[PDB]
Formats: C-alpha cells, structure tokens, sequence
C-alpha cells in the first residue's frame, strides 16, 4: 500500500547514480585513456 | 541474448549505426558503443540509459548520438560530422542481469 | 501487489548493473594509472 | 548536502584504516569510493562500496585493501593491509548521494 | 880526346835511354789522369744522385708530416663522433630501461 | 881534337837535368796516384752514404705504408660509425 | 686553402652523379669525402676516397654508389646508382688538407 | 699480430691510472685507442693518443682523463682523475698496426 | 698460416741479396785494380821490348864495329 | 693478395739468383784472365830485367875493348 512510493525513491535514487557513473566513464574509459596514451 | 549490428561501410559525412537485440523492450539497462581503432584498445564512444539519460566521450561530444527505440527494440547510434581518425571497428556493448554482451562488429571508414 | 513484484526486479537490476559497471572501473583507471605511470618517462 | 570527513591518516613503518565519516544517509549508503592523490600527481582509485555492499578494488590495491561500510556509525572504512610504500598519498572519500558529489577535506597516509 | 871519346859516347845512350824513359812516363801520367777523370766522372754522377735521392727524403717528410695531420683530425672527429653522438643516443635511448 | 872535348857539354846537359827531373815526373805517379787512391777511398764512402739513404727511403716508404693502412682501416670504421647512427635515426622514424 | 665546388645536383625519377671542383692539391689529395644532410636532420657521411684510391662506404649506400677520383682534372666523383627517394637529400662535399677541413657551398639532390 | 694486455683496475669510493702494455711498435706507433663498455650498453671510446702525442678525448672525460704514451715501457697510460660514479665500466685498449685492428681483455673499474 | 712457410724463404732471398751486392762490389773492385795494375804491366813490359830490341841491335853493330877494328890492328902490325 | 705477392717476392729471390750466375760470371771471365795475365807478365818482367842487367854489363864490356883497341890502332898507327 504505502511501501510503494519508497520503491520508486529507490528506483528514482538509484537511478541517479547511474547517471554520475557513466559521466564518470566519459572522462576515464574514454577520454583520459585515449588522450593521454596520445601524450 | 544475441546483438547484431549494421550501418558500417567505407564513406566519402554522416552515418546511423543500429545495434540489433533480442528482447527487453525498455528493460534492458546501460547500451554502449564501442570502437577500436586498428592497434588501439577498444574503447566508449556512446552510453544510453533506460531512461533516457545519455552521454558521450569528449573525443565525440556534440556529434555522435546514442538513442533508442524501444518499439523497433535497436539502440541507435547518430554518427554525425565524422572525420577522418573516426576510420574504426563499432560494436554495440550492453548490460543485462549484469553479464556483459557484445556483438559482432561492424566497421566505418573514412577518408 | 503485481505492480509492486514488477518493482523488485528494477530495483534488483538497478544494483545489479552498478555492480558491473563500476567492476569496469577496477579495470578502468588501472590502465589510466599505466599510461600515467608513462609520463615518468617525460618527467 | 552529505558533508565527508577523511580520517584515519598518520605515519608506518605496516597496515593502517581509514574511516569517511557521512553527515547523513543511514543506510542508503549509496557508492561511496575512496580516492587517493599520489603527491605533484592526479587523483587515484582505491575501490568502492554501495548499499547492497558489492565492493570491488583496482587493480594495484587488490586482494589487499578491504572497504567495508558501518550503516550504524555511518561511516565508510578503507583498511589498509599489505601495505608498500608506494601508497604514501593524500586520501580523499568520495560520495553520490541524490547524483551529486560530496568529497572531503583529505587526509595522508605517509608509507615510508 | 884520350878518354872523353867514350864519354861522347857512353852519354848519349845515356841521354837516349833516358830520352825514352820520359816518353814512357809522359804516357803513364796521360793514362793515370784518364783513370782520375773517370772516377770523377763516376763521384759526380753519384753527388747527383745522392741529391736526388735527398729531396726525395725530404718529400717524404711532407708526406709524412701531411699525412699525420690528416689522421690528427680523424682522431678529433671521431671523439665528437663516438663520444658524443654515440654515447648520448644510448643515452637517450635508455627510455627502454 | 876540338869537336870531342866541347861535345861532351851538350851530353852531359841530358844526363844531369833529366836525372833529377824524371824523379819530379815520379812523384806526379805518386801524386796522381793518391789522388786517385783518394777518390777511391771516397767512391767506397758514398756507397755506404747511398746505403743508409737506401735504408732511409725505405723506412720513410714503410712509414706512409703504415699511415694509410691507418687511414684505410679508420675511415672504416667511421664508415660502420655512420651506419650506427642511421641505423638507430632510423628508429626514431617510428616513434616521429 | 682548397675552395671546393659541388656540382651535379638536381632532380631523377635511375642514376645521377656528383663532383667536387677542388680549387688546389693536384694529387695531393688525402681524405674527400661526401655528406648528406636529409631535410631537417643533420649532416653524415656517406663515402670516403683517399689518396691511394681507398674507398669505404657506409652501409646505406654500399653496393649502390661509388666514390671515385679524378686526380688529373682535381676533381672527385661520386656517381649515383639506382636511387632511392629517401636520398632526397642536400648532398655536399668535404676535404682535409694539412689537418684544416673543408666543406664546400653544396648541392641539393631531389629523387621521388 | 700484437697482443695487448692492460693494468692499473681497482675499486675506490678516489683517482685511478690505466695503463696498457704492448708487444712490439716501440715508438713506432701508430693509433692506440682507449675504449670502455658499460654493462648491457655497447663498446665506446674515450680517448685516443697517437704515436706523435696528439691526444683527444670524448667530451664526457674532457677536463678530467688525461692519455700519455710511453715509448720505452712499450705501454700507453691513461689516467683517470676526479673519477665519477658514473664512470664504471671495462676498460679495453685498442691499437691498429698493419691496418688491422688488435684488442685487450679489458679491466672491470668500479667507483662508486 | 703459410707466411711462417713463405718470409723464410723472403729472409733467404735479402741474405743473398746481401751476398750479391758484397761479392759484386769486391769483385769490381779486384777487377779494376787488377785490370788497371795488367795495363801498367803490360806497358813496362812493351818499353822494355823496345828496350831490347834496340840494345841487341847495339850490340850486334858494336862486335861487328869490334872485328873490323881488330882486322885493322892486325893489318898495322902487318905493317 | 699476400699468397701471389710473396710468391712473386721468392720469384724476386730467383732473379736475383739468376744476378749471383752474373757475378760468377765476372769471376770466371774477368778476374781470372786478369790475373792470369798479371803473372804471366810479370814473370816476363822479371826474365827481361834479368836479361837487360846482362844486357848492360855486355855492352860496357865490348864498349871497353873497343876503348883498348882504339888505343892500340893509335900507338899502332903512331908507329
């Protein structure tokens, strides 16, 4: 009944840092590699 | 779960690469695009979200696009403005139930 | 009630996916490390 | 608005621990990952933790360093064991708590 | 005129034996000045030669002398050469270590 | 009587003048003789003069023989110096 | 004081050839040698005559140049056979008389 | 043939003289060279002295070595002052007589 | 290699190269005094043929000279 | 190279051998007819001054009888 809308704050949350974690892949995987492989 | 991808080819651009799967219409978790350049480690060209969330690596920023469909059920991948150092091997990655998957490959040359 | 077992599984993938996308960072900045570890060969 | 602060810092011949103490969150600890900044260089990875408790290493510290949470004490440790002296660094905590990122004031560990 | 008709006598051989030991002696002294002018002949030919012989000598030394001053600079390149070319590559290439 | 007692004058003019001249004509055989004994002693020192000289060329020939073999054998070596040195400018074609 | 003078240069698709117009020692001639210098790297030596008609290469040319005199004409050839385009380069002349080294103006020789 | 057999090798915290005794050429000497080889790196030379006296050494011992034959012990010396740490090597001594090139076992010198 | 087999017989060669030029040099050395002293020898002996001839011819005239001066002594005393 | 060029340098040895059969060869010609001849004559010398002191002591013989038969044929003819 009311434990429903927790699940989504752990849907919604979770989710979230998802987001932070491929922002973080962007600069590790595949920029700071590559780029500085380079130099 | 199978991954099949099309769209490669040699070209004078721009240029839509699909990666085909086998289930999940929008359960599937993190889709990628990887490419290797020849005698380079594979590395990430592209990140879609099963919301909608995206990204891309600054080596790519502002012309590649990662996009879905969840009705045709293919992560697309926008390769827009592509230059000449884009000449590499994309094959689509994923994440389901955590075990990574991968796909053939297919190949864009450019010059 | 069958809404919210749909849920359960979400939740369980979302902290499943983590698991194996931050296991690509393990592998992730241990070569960024490597290639850093090159720039003594420049200084 | 987690506020973090490193701890746990000193001098070794050894094997030391580190604590990250957490302003908020009990038990929604979220990735709570360990970074170290090796000195005139870039910042490092040590490993992470989550709520489930999935923790994995990098790869110079593996099978040595372990990352355990306390959900009570709301706090992040990073034992250090094994130790080389290589590992003589400012040690920073790291946070995600709502998509945002809480680091803290850093500590050092001196292995030397 | 008792004795002195042998003395007319007795010395005109005596002069005349003597007037052709001076043609003899008249021909030893014209075969032994030939003999003088051909070991002149042969000491001057050989001062010549000895001459020659003493410049050449001396060009040698101008070889010689040019051709030590050659290898004075082939020494000199080859310290810049060996030395500092050489060592400082595999100093430079010690990258690998 | 007359003719013998003054032609003895014109006999003895030969047998007193000549006796001590010819002896002069013999002292030239001795003096032509040392000049000639001389000059022959000089001809046996100029032969030996001409053998260390014939020595000398021949060691100053030995030296330039021993000089380029010097040279031949050093321009050598520069020539394998130069192959070092495009051989390893070579490697750096790879990296530039 | 030789004044050398290079000659010879220009550009092939084959075979080419090069003196150096030395200005004085009529077959007083020690060590001539010939130097490239590749555009933008520096100068090497490529073959040596000597006086005795000695002629040593480097490897890089062995087997495909000659270095040859001519001691009536003061003049020193090096003839240039089945050419490359990597000896596209500015060849020039060099000679020792009494110990001081001569160079000369130079040539340039383009092969592609 | 000439057989070529050095001295003088040793270890110090100091100076040092190396010295090389020969098999014939007394005085008539032509180029005796002075090599080194550090370990895992190729032979060099630092010094050369010939049979009039004229001397040059490799810019890294300039100032420092200083090569002096000696016709009547049938030897050439080199010594070696102001040694430097980085100066260990086996040292090797070198002669050409009759074009040929003849070599010496060397003498392991550490400074350190 | 052979040259131990080879200088020998270049060292046998200047030995007598050296024996040439010695035994050539005291051989034209005797020859010219020799040949020099035969010339003298043969001059003395020519003027003393001269000599000879001219002294028999002197004693001939001066015994026949001789007789006919004793036939005339013997023609005096006949006298 | 070397193995011809001292082979050619023991061909030098042979020539300068072929130079020893010269110098016996002004041994055998020169230097022994000179001295052969330089006995004869002087053998010959010694026979003609042998002959020429009797030679002498004939004449100043002879020449003194005529002295004493010239003094005779004066005293003779005197008569």
């Amino acid at each position: 009944r009311r434990d429903s809308a927790t699940h989504e704050a752990k849907i919604a949350e979770l989710q979230a840092t998802i987001e932070r974690l491929t922002s973080e892949a962007a600069l590790a995987e595949g920029a700071l590699e590559a780029a500085r492989r380079d130099r | 779960v199978q991954l099949q991808e099309s769209g490669g080819g040699l070209v004078y651009d721009s240029l839509r690469l699909s990666c085909a799967s086998s289930r999940s219409i929008d359960g599937i978790n993190i889709m990628r695009w990887y490419r290797q350049a020849p005698g380079k480690q594979r590395g990430m060209v592209a990140v879609v979200t099963g919301w909608g969330s995206t990204n891309y690596v600054d080596s790519v920023k502002g012309r590649f696009i990662i996009s879905r469909d969840s009705a045709k059920d293919t992560v697309y991948l926008q390769m827009n403005n592509l230059k000449p150092e884009d000449t590499a091997v994309y094959s689509c990655n994923a994440i389901y139930r955590g075990s990574e998957y991968w796909g053939q490959g297919t190949q864009v040359t450019v010059s």
